[PDB]
């Protein structure tokens, strides 16, 4: 049944999984750059920019 | 700001977790205060 102890255990697991998913999703953010992929940066631009 | 897409959702989630933790703590404190408290119906603080 939906008891609080199993909810707490699954909350630990789900919080860890959400934190790892969020950290992984940071690789696909651009942070103001033209792209989030370093291959695109190194192919579309010459070294100075 | 959408180029930092995860950022404002992350801040909102962390603050929501913090505030829900504060709410759970307040509920736990109230439960501890009220745990095992039995009072009479005849109890009248204006007189006793």
């Amino acid at each position: 049944a939906p008891n609080s102890a199993l909810a707490k255990i699954q909350s630990v697991v789900n919080s860890n999984a959400q934190a790892l998913n969020s950290l992984l999703q940071q690789l696909f953010n651009k942070f103001g750059a033209i792209s989030s992929s370093l291959q695109e940066i190194l192919s579309r631009l010459d070294p100075p920019e | 700001l959408s180029e930092y897409g995860t950022f404002c959702d992350n801040i909102n989630s962390i603050l929501d977790e913090v505030n829900g933790l504060l709410d759970t703590t307040q509920l736990h404190v109230a439960d501890t205060l009220m745990q095992g408290v039995t009072l009479s119906s005849n109890l009248n603080t204006n007189l006793h």
